[PDB]
């Protein structure tokens, strides 16, 4: 499960700096938190007012 | 497998057990601790070096104190 | 920097965004330095900047003289069909398509 | 060091022959397309100033130096750097426990193989047996 | 996406990550903080006034 979710977001962890430096337990233990959303045109996120929580 | 919060839930629950238990398991090998090793060709590497062959000491003989001082 | 402006306007018609595209003109405009090892190391510099153009749009430039009257001109060329694809609007329109072609999913 | 590697396509560029020599006739031409018309006095004179062997061209080898020259790093990257030279013998950007072993044999001061070890896991974020420069970079700073 | 406290955990438990990734990871843009402006419309309306009194 957890190396499947790695290969979803390897997206995430191959480009951006923060994670290159980071160990592979990290990165799984990452993976198994990070959500994936497909938003439409048109389609906002946050709201002003909204809580920021991640 | 036992999960550890529930394992300690359990001992706490059976007092005289938990001695017991302590007593008892012996771990065949914990996760926790390193090993301290070296392999056979770095050595052997290092040897073939040794036969081979102070300005920027300084630099480094900070962090060497910094090391020493945590040490302790 | 040769900076090539251009306003962007909307699907109402009113001007709401700026875009302005960059280009280096190090080598090919004159030489200036505050401080260098010499004029060589600096020439260098130059042209390590100065990639983007000299490297693949004028590329059949480095053999043939007068670059400022065909290749500097030719280059800022991009740039003024940019000015023509700088002109989407930023308006949620719809799909392009081009012409002689039917949809999909058309009625 | 690295960013330096990637500046090869301008010397491919810059040699119309493509000998690894940079030759006077080449650079004339080149200025010519730029739009300027020096003499070949002074071009020669360019040449003499950087290249050292002095046979009327010169290598990237000789570029190098000249790079260097140039390029004029920060003064805790200067010195972070030259550390990192000092510890890694063989410069390959990443330092080994046996490597640290040795430097610190070379420098005097003695220590233990576990502590050393201890060390490296101190340093380390990945899990490589390994440290990279921004890994390094942590130890000094802080 | 991922959610703040998950985060947080993970760092708390990769103790030496988490200054690397406070070192590395530069927000595109913070939505905490306020962005101070004044829009070319008013200005100009500003500027009219000015004239009047």
């Amino acid at each position: 499960r957890a190396d499947i979710c790695v290969h979803l977001n390897r997206k995430v962890f191959k480009e951006h700096p923060a994670f290159r430096l980071a160990s592979d337990g990290c990165l799984r233990a990452l993976a198994m938190e990070f959500q994936t959303v497909h938003c439409a045109p048109g389609d906002l996120i946050y709201h002003a007012g909204e809580s920021v929580d991640s | 497998v036992i999960k550890r919060d529930a394992l300690q839930k359990v001992l706490e629950f059976y007092t005289a057990f938990s001695h017991s238990f302590s007593r008892n398991l012996i771990l065949t090998y914990n996760l926790r601790k390193r090993i301290v090793f070296r392999k056979i060709s770095d050595v052997k590497r290092e040897e073939e070096e040794r036969m081979k062959r102070l300005p920027p000491d300084h630099p480094v003989r900070r962090l060497f104190q910094r090391f020493r001082q945590q040490k302790e | 920097f040769f900076v090539k402006i251009a306003p962007i306007r909307n699907e109402q018609d009113k001007v709401v965004l700026f875009l302005c595209t960059f280009s280096d003109i190090t080598a090919f405009k004159q030489p200036i330095e505050d401080d260098s090892c010499k004029g060589w190391g600096k020439f260098a510099r130059l042209t390590r900047a100065l990639t983007s153009s000299r490297g693949v749009l004028q590329q059949l430039a480095p053999s043939v003289q007068k670059g400022e009257n065909v290749h500097k001109h030719s280059r800022l060329a991009e740039v003024l069909q940019l000015g023509s694809d700088i002109l989407p609007q930023y308006k949620q329109e719809a799909p392009k398509t081009p012409p002689h072609i039917i949809l999909h999913y058309c009625v | 060091e690295e960013q330096i590697a990637e500046f090869k396509e301008a010397f491919s560029l810059f040699d119309k022959d493509g000998d690894g020599t940079i030759t006077t006739k080449e650079l004339g031409t080149v200025m010519r397309s730029l739009g300027q018309n020096p003499t070949e006095a002074e071009l020669q004179d360019m040449i003499n100033e950087v290249d050292a062997d002095g046979n009327g061209t010169i290598d990237f080898p000789e570029f190098l130096t000249m790079m260097a020259r140039k390029m004029k790093d920060t003064d805790s990257e200067e010195e972070i750097r030259e550390a990192f030279r000092v510890f890694d013998k063989d410069g390959n950007g990443y330092i080994s426990a046996a490597e640290l072993r040795h430097v610190m044999t070379n420098l005097g001061e003695k220590l233990t193989d576990e502590e050393v070890d201890e060390m490296i896991r101190e340093a380390d974020i990945d899990g490589d047996g390994q440290v990279n420069y921004e890994e390094f970079v942590q130890m000094m700073t802080a």
